[PDB]
RNA sequence: UUCUGUCUCGUGCCUGGUGUA
DNA sequence: AACCGCCAAGGGGATTACACCTTTTACACCAGGCACGAGACAG
């Protein structure tokens, strides 16, 4: 760039559409089940949803669905996605009837959800929490069915009627939830590489000239809305800034800051770095390196320690010894990074195989 | 014969009015909305949703806003709906209080004709004063009454003074003269030793002139500063003394000079006058002598008479007055 | 109906009686809505002119002026919906504002500045 | 009255009239009192006023600071009748300022605003939006009433005018409770004087 | 995303923030007044209910009697 | 910073440490002088210090 | 999201009009080795080395 | 001139009268500008009244060298008066101490409880306030408004005003006063606190009470923590790179100037009061952010570099401060 | 690659920054080392209070101001003629030098700019 | 009893990245 | 008209939520940024 050689960092991130059970000890809640949910290699920004347990006749458990100002109790979203009745909803949640100690932890969720039973009401209760308040009744009613069909969850669909596969996914991490609390199953660790992704020169450009296009477009359409309201004719190439991608690509692996400049200061930084030429070692290692996204100067230990996941994957000794000890890592000799295929023909294999599609199955 | 403003009073808005609502335009398209705003009231006017508005202000003194009337403020927003220079406007509008919408439709003193003063703007007339006398009917240019600030071609490889039609005929040029009219350097219109050649109307500025009696004579901002006695010349505090605190424009507070009186007093500029006592030491700081110091040997109420400290002159002045070398340069004074 | 509405921005004069605005050239070809019995200012320009002039400050939209507040007050109530000037700049020759007291018709003084 | 009258024959022997001004912050410090502005009112306040607003012997105006603080006195006295205004000539007297020439212009605004709101009353206007009553706005309302995406798209608020009004749609525990917590409250380790840890509220 | 509103302009006369909620728990229902136009309106609520429910009810049956 | 700034020390010295904007407007606000007898005001200043 | 774009009603008829709507789908990609251009426009393809000497940008043009 | 050293210090608030005499920018500062081609204005940021600015070049006012003539102060004359960010908690507690419309202290100096705050806190001003300002927190009206105090000739009473006090509200950089209990049925519940009624409030406090509010008239007077007239600091504390590319605090001065004479204008050709309310929202907020521009909430102020402003706070925030970095 | 030739570094009065007027940072920058803190904090401990004072004060930035004695805010100082005056005061006399670091001048200058007002009560 | 040397201490800044003890 | 009791308010106290500040010394190098669209007048 510029005639100087950048090298993309690998940037390491909780691995997507995967639940994870932690439990953030300073908070009102005894357990959260996180998942961070990305529709596919198809580009948008990750939607995450969080199905906590609160603290404290007790052990209520709610979702954060996005765009929703606020918790909602599960029990209230499985009716919103048209499971009315206590049993459909808890057949999506406890697979076998037959234990009693997981359902006397969901009786202080359906409690809580005893007053709203047909679903146009949890709509309507969910829709008055996301929309503006003075938005009409099917407006916000439709508005809460696009906020589950498109925002909650998109890895599990999208479409019109992905409503049943969201039913048992969101089940899903209620269930978990119960095992974490029940203490049948083991929170999960933040640390362990199974839950982690690395963001490679790849991605990482993705994620910009995603956002540099859209904003091609943004400039195309307020250059041809001002020829077009005149009624004259918009030419596109003109309408077309070129620069936008150019200098925006450009700019973000110049400096390194990987976001837009006109918000710089919000962006992350030193995502691309200077090629160390001092010695073909530092180059070839500066090529094969990670960085954690960890604020520095952080006193926690564990994201900084070697944790045993790491074996085979990542050198477990070179490290710089500064500040940045542990936050930085390097590859293994034979350590390779996944670079990604359409799940498209395996999920056709499973389909002729004996696996019963999820919506079809008792 | 009821006066005017009692007649006016009566039509002062209340609560049952029609709200005056603002809202927000982009600068300089207040006009050209407020307008369009009118082609789709009419638009509208004669389908299933009429538009609930009852005048659009657009005032040329403000720049930012124009003001939509309406009921409900909701009605301001279906109109505003979909009109672009008033879309940053759409999400609020305030409504200006009942006892602040007369100011409104407020003006204060276009003023383009005759027997006016003017200013003008841009060019070599920088901050000049001038005068129209007429104005041609096709309003393609107007005639002022202006002193000009050229060379005439001889500086080049000036303050303001009145024009002399003697002392330029001798430089050149095609020159014509018939008596007391006199035609030169690309008709120069002259009568009686006047200039009336006309200007341009993008180059001449009418308002903020506000002309001072100096004006009058050729076709008052205080030397007030904190610490300065003074005496009450008009009003009904007249020869009160004090010293001034502050200035704040054509404010001034002041400090009476009495036992009995120990609280801060404001007056306009207008009503002091600077005042002095036999023996004081002043400085001058404006006028014929302006620099000059020393110690007042007299007053009169007309002037004061001082006796300049180093130059050693007696120095006549008004009480309201009160680089061809460095240090150390070499001069040769005598050969 | 949007014959009173500007045509285009440039070259705008208000009435001097009514204060309505247009441009030159709609008043040179229609003339002026609400005050021509009185006036008789369509079919020349001497006329429009001296009655109406280019001096006047903000506009305001009337789109009902039946009902209204900034009409009452600027006494444009009874006029036709129209674009207004909020104050226009002079006075009407001495001849029409003495044939209009002549007629029935009140001349008051359209200038509602304050000065200084 | 008396101060009033000193500063008219102060005026006369054109000396500096500092009676009123100098009686100004002990009248300006009590016509403040509110439970005694209907006593003020009802006993000639208003004649007074009207006294140290009116033009001295050679019509130059009031010393700025009675001006300023009369005016913004009259704003805070708002119980005014029209028939005090009419019998007082307090009316006139601020009339008298806003037309004057040699009137600052934030006392020709006081006197604007006060000309105003004095004159609302007799035109039987108001000011006060919250002084029109429900009733008044439910009938002028019927008065003016005329004849793909791949993402959730945020609905707006509806704009619709509403007109029309709706229908209305229309322990054995705690005594334990607090029992228990007042159990735990007795079992405090506590001290009669409550001892400042770190210097913070320390008395006195 | 962000916190839930308070506060309400009265659907009626358009003051923004002028209407309040009292939420009487006990009697099961949330009455909104504008404190403006002093305009009312009282709907039954539940536990889960907020204020931005009670605003809702309003809010719908305007919507409703405004046809 | 809440212990130290609470003592009844000179302005300068609390300025020299935490919160150091904050300590020298309450100081003008409350119009409070400072003494001169410290090492830190002494030390701001260039004047040998005590 | 495909571009659509739909005129300003200017009601100049006096009427409510139904202004003109732009569509626009951007389709296949395509991306030419990289190349550096002469001031006069004259197309070369631009070696790395050259790139790190002229202090160019090593890129293609999409 | 005798060498003398710092035996004492005293800190104050600045008095705008002091400033406008102390300053040598006579008339204040008017033009955003610095230089009108070639030269400096005489009445713009780049003043050479105000210190010197070329190298080898001689300062108007004391024609002292660059290395030896320090920075003249000069000053804007703000149109509306604006709180100062800083002082603005100390401004809500001397506003919520003393009686609004009337300013007397809400506790009178002879009560006991205040006789003894005085009297255990002699050269504490700091902890004064805190307990009187504790003392006026439960009060709600001002005492004594039944009494006539000055007899006109016909134990002692409070002598208030009787009016119920407002309980005032801070949201961001904007104050506002709230009334639970009306005195008045036309009285409006809640109204914005301008600066300038802030300003009118405290100019009536005696200098005994404010003294009471731990506040020495002679260095503190309450009234003076209101801005209304800015202190333009010198070149010397701003200086100009060349290559002019001007200093952070010159850009927010442009835009202090900027706003500061629009808002004028408005004032002389009679724009309405609530032009001037928006208006001086934004003039607050420039003077605001020049000092304090890691404020919460409020937009932090960035030049469309893509960054934002370092505030005269920010020159002192700590280490790289004046204080920590510099001395 | 850490050869001592790319390290040596020694200053005797180079140059200065522009704002603060102390001896700049960077070695080539012809910079001066940071007499931090600690070193300051050291220096107390050792009770070597006019190796502080050169160090802080004589060694880094030694400036002089005019304070007026009735004030402590900086006076105007006209050395070429001798004139010295207290804009505020009027006094013209009665004037008094002080030695300050310039660092000193600088702060009481950033906060005249605040507003506050740090008198210079030498008397 | 034609002249003629006449030159002496200039300077970016912020932000981010990597590295040293 | 007097005294016992319940009712209301005062006020001081107690307990819970949101706002603010701080986060080790120095030292070397590097590279990048440093605002730009666009409209009105004069030889
Ligand atoms: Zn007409
Ligand atoms: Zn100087
Ligand atoms: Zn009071
Ligand atoms: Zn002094």
């Amino acid at each position: 760039i510029n005639g100087s050689e950048k090298v993309l960092i690998a940037q390491e991130k909780m691995a997507t559409n995967t639940v994870y059970v932690f439990a953030k000890k300073d908070s009102k809640y005894a357990y959260t089940g996180e998942c961070r949910s990305c529709l596919e290699n198809s580009s948008r920004p990750t939607s995450t949803i969080w199905v906590s347990m609160l603290a404290r006749i007790g052990q209520r458990i709610v979702a954060t669905l996005p765009y929703i100002k606020q918790e909602v109790p599960i029990i209230i979203v499985f009716r919103a996605l048209g499971f009315v009745s206590d049993r459909d909803i808890l057949e999506h949640i406890i697979y076998d009837f037959e234990d009693p100690e997981m359902m006397e932890m969901v009786k202080p969720s359906l409690d809580e959800a005893f007053v709203i039973q047909e679903q146009n009401v949890a709509l309507n209760f969910i829709g008055s929490r996301g929309a503006k308040p003075g938005v009409t009744k099917e407006k916000r009613i439709k508005y809460a069915k696009e906020v589950l069909q498109k925002e909650m969850l998109p890895h599990v669909g999208v479409s019109d009627f992905c409503e049943t596969k969201k039913a048992y996914f969101l089940g899903y991490m209620v269930h978990r939830l119960l095992l974490a609390a029940l203490g049948r199953r083991e929170l999960d660790d933040r640390d362990h590489y199974g839950n982690k992704r690395l963001d490679l020169a790849g991605p990482l450009l993705a994620f910009l000239f995603r956002g540099m296009f859209k904003n091609l477009l943004k400039e195309v359409r307020i250059y041809a809305q001002k020829f077009i309201d005149r009624g004259k004719d918009f030419n596109l190439e003109l309408a077309i800034k070129t620069r936008i991608i150019s200098d925006g690509l450009k700019y973000s692996l110049a400096t390194g800051n990987w976001g837009d400049q006109k918000k710089a200061h919000q962006a992350r930084a030193g995502v691309s770095q200077v090629l160390n030429r001092l010695t073909f070692a530092s180059t070839l290692s500066h090529l094969r390196r990670l960085n954690s996204p960890i604020g520095r100067d952080g006193k926690l230990a564990k994201p900084r320690q070697l944790h045993n996941t790491l074996w085979g994957m990542v050198c477990p000794a070179e490290t710089p010894e500064g500040h940045a000890v542990g936050l930085v890592k390097n590859l293994a000799l034979m350590a390779y990074i996944s670079v990604g295929s359409q799940p498209s023909p395996i999920l056709e294999f499973l389909e002729e195989w004996s696996m019963e599609n999820l919506e079809e199955i008792s | 014969e009821l006066s005017d403003d009692i007649t006016q009073q009566q039509l002062l808005p209340g609560v049952k009015d029609p709200n005056l609502w603002t809202v927000k335009c982009k600068i300089g398209e207040e006009r050209a909305t407020a307008i369009s705003l009118m082609r789709k009231f009419i638009a509208y006017q004669f389908t299933d949703t009429p538009l609930q508005i009852k005048s659009v202000v657009a005032p040329e003194h403000v720049k930012g806003y124009i003001y939509v009337e309406a009921y409900k403020q909701t009605h301001v927003k279906q109109a505003i709906e979909g009109v672009g220079n008033l879309r940053l406007g759409y999400w609020n509008q305030q409504m200006v209080p009942i006892k602040e919408m007369t100011d409104v439709l407020k003006v204060v003193k276009a003023n383009l004709k005759p027997k006016s003063w003017v200013r003008l703007k841009r060019g070599i007339y920088k901050d000049d004063i001038a005068q129209v006398d007429y104005v041609e009917p096709s309003q393609n240019t107007i005639s002022l009454k202006m002193i000009p600030r050229i060379d005439y071609d001889r500086i080049k490889a000036p303050p303001q003074r009145l024009f002399d039609a003697e002392k330029i005929r001798s430089l050149g040029g095609d020159v014509a003269s018939d008596g007391d009219f006199l035609i030169f350097e690309g008709n120069r219109y002259s009568r009686k030793g006047f200039l009336f050649k006309s200007f341009a109307m993008s180059a001449v500025i009418t308002e903020g002139v506000k002309p001072t009696l100096s004006e009058l004579e050729k076709f008052r901002e205080h030397n007030f500063q904190p610490g300065d006695n003074v005496e009450v010349c008009e009003g009904e505090l007249i020869n009160l003394q004090g010293k001034i605190l502050s200035v704040d424009g054509n404010k001034i507070t002041i400090m009476p000079k009495h036992e009995d009186l120990k609280d801060m007093l404001e007056f306009p500029a207008q009503e002091l006058r600077k005042y002095f006592k036999m023996g004081d030491h002043v400085k001058v700081i404006a006028g014929r002598f302006e620099g000059d110091t020393g110690l007042i040997v007299r007053v009169e109420e007309n002037f004061v008479i001082l006796f300049s400290d180093l130059t050693m002159h007696e120095l006549k002045v008004l009480p309201r007055d009160l680089g061809q070398h460095e240090w150390g340069e070499l001069v040769q004074l005598d050969p | 109906a949007l014959e009173t509405v500007p045509k285009d921005l440039r070259h705008l004069r208000a009435c001097l009686l009514c204060s309505l605005v247009k441009t030159i050239d709609q008043f040179e070809y229609d003339g002026c809505d609400n005050c021509d019995a009185y006036l008789q200012m369509k079919g020349n320009r001497e006329m429009v002119y001296d009655c109406t002039s280019s001096s006047f400050d903000g506009i305001i939209a009337m789109m009902s002026p039946e009902d209204s507040w900034v009409s009452k007050w600027q006494r444009v109530s009874n006029f036709k919906p129209g674009v207004y000037a909020v104050s226009v700049t002079g006075r009407l020759p001495q001849g029409i504002v003495r044939e209009l007291k002549s007629r029935g018709v009140a001349y008051k003084s359209r200038d509602t500045a304050i000065k200084t | 009255n008396e101060a009033a009258e000193e500063d008219r024959q102060l005026n006369n022997q054109k000396k500096p009239a500092l009676k009123k001004l100098t009686l100004l912050p002990a009248v300006v410090m009590h016509l403040k009192k509110q439970d005694l502005k209907e006593t003020f009112i009802d006993s000639g306040v208003m004649s007074a006023i009207k006294e140290w607003l009116s033009p001295l012997p050679d019509r130059s105006l009031p010393a700025l600071k009675i001006r300023e603080e009369l005016l913004k006195i009259l704003q805070e006295l708002p119980s005014v009748s029209q028939e005090t205004l009419k019998h007082s000539g307090i009316g006139r007297a601020v009339m008298y300022l806003y037309k004057h020439p040699k009137e600052s212009r934030s006392n020709k605004d006081m006197a604007g605003k006060l000309i105003n709101e004095w004159s609302r009353p007799i035109f039987g206007l108001t000011s006060n939006y919250k002084g029109m009553t429900r009733e008044e706005r439910e009938q002028r309302d019927l008065e003016q009433m005329p004849q793909f995406c791949a993402r959730a798209r945020v609905p707006m608020p509806s704009n619709k005018d509403y007109v029309v009004r709706p229908k209305w749609n229309v322990s054995r525990l705690d005594k334990q409770m607090r029992k228990f917590t007042d159990i735990r409250k007795k079992s405090r380790s506590a001290h009669a004087v409550k001892i400042s840890i770190e210097g913070n509220k320390m008395p006195l | 995303t962000g916190t839930l509103e308070t506060q309400f302009t009265c659907p009626f006369c358009n003051h923004e923030k002028s209407c309040d909620v009292k939420m009487d728990r006990a009697r099961n229902t949330g009455v909104i007044s504008c404190t403006v136009c002093l305009e009312e309106f009282q709907t039954p609520i539940t536990y889960l209910s907020e204020p931005v429910d009670v605003y809702s009810d309003w809010i719908d049956a305007c919507e409703a009697a405004n046809q | 910073r809440h212990g130290v700034n609470r003592q009844d020390t000179g302005p300068l010295m609390k300025c020299s440490f935490e919160e150091t904007v904050d300590v020298l407007m309450e100081a003008a606000a409350h119009g409070e002088s400072d003494p001169m007898k410290g090492v830190s005001e002494n030390i701001m200043l260039g004047q040998l210090a005590p | 999201p495909p571009i659509d774009l739909q005129a300003e009603a200017q009601h100049a008829s006096g009427e409510v009009e139904e202004p003109p709507r732009y569509l626009l789908k951007f389709e296949q990609i395509y991306l030419s080795k990289p190349t550096h251009w002469e001031r006069d426009g004259a197309p070369s393809p631009m070696m790395p080395n050259e790139a790190r000497l002229r202090n160019l940008t090593y890129s293609a043009p999409l | 001139c005798p060498l003398r050293t710092i035996k004492r210090v005293q800190f104050g608030v600045l008095s705008p009268d002091e400033l406008k005499r102390m300053s040598v920018t006579e008339g204040g500062i008017k033009y955003p500008e610095t230089t009108e081609g070639g030269r400096p204005k005489l009445g713009g940021l780049m003043d050479p009244r105000q210190g010197v600015i070329e190298r080898t070049g001689r300062c108007q006012t004391c024609a002292g060298n660059m290395t030896e003539c320090p920075g003249h102060f000069g000053h804007i004359e703000l149109a509306k008066p604006v709180f100062h960010v800083g002082f603005l908690v100390k401004t809500m507690k001397v506003l919520r101490c003393v009686c609004f419309f009337c300013s007397k202290l809400l506790v009178d100096s002879n009560n006991p409880k205040i006789k003894d705050i005085l009297a255990k806190s002699k050269g504490q001003p700091k902890k004064r306030l805190t307990h009187v300002y504790d003392l006026c927190k439960g009060k709600n009206i001002c005492e004594g408004g039944e009494e006539m105090d000055n007899k006109f000739g016909v134990e002692k009473g409070h002598g208030g005003c009787g009016r119920y006090q407002p309980r005032i509200r801070r949201s961001g950089l904007e104050l506002y006063a709230e009334w639970k209990h009306v005195n008045e049925d036309s009285q409006e519940k809640k109204i914005l606190l301008s600066p300038e009624r802030v300003h009118e409030i405290f100019k009536r406090i005696s200098d005994e009470e404010c003294f009471v509010l731990g506040m020495e008239p002679r260095y503190a007077r309450p009234e003076w923590m209101i801005v209304t007239v800015l202190p333009v600091p010198p070149l010397s504390v701003r200086p100009a790179v060349v290559m002019r590319n001007q200093d952070d605090l010159t850009h927010k001065l442009a835009d202090i100037v900027k706003i500061n004479n629009q808002l004028r204008r408005n004032e002389q050709n009679g724009a309405a009061a609530h032009v001037i309310a928006e208006d001086v929202k934004l003039l607050q907020f420039h003077v605001a952010t020049m000092v304090d521009n890691e404020l919460p909430g409020l937009p932090r102020a960035m030049q469309k570099s893509g960054r934002p402003l370092k505030s005269l706070k920010q020159r002192l925030k700590g280490k790289e401060g004046r204080v920590r970095g510099n001395l | 690659k850490h050869m001592v030739d790319d390290k040596i570094h020694s200053r005797a009065r180079g140059p200065i920054q522009i704002l603060n007027r102390q001896p700049m940072e960077g070695r080539s920058r012809d910079g001066g080392l940071r007499f931090g803190e600690m070193e300051r904090d050291c220096q107390i401990a050792h009770g070597a209070a006019q190796f502080l004072r050169e160090r802080l004060f004589e060694a880094s930035d030694p400036y002089q101001v005019h304070v007026c004695n009735l004030c402590g805010i900086m006076a105007i100082a006209n050395t070429r003629t001798h004139t010295y005056e207290c804009r505020g005061c009027r006094n013209k006399t009665q004037i008094s030098l002080v030695r300050m670091p310039y660092a000193c001048k600088l702060l009481f200058q950033e906060l005249m700019s605040m507003s506050i007002a740090p008198r210079m009560m030498s008397v």
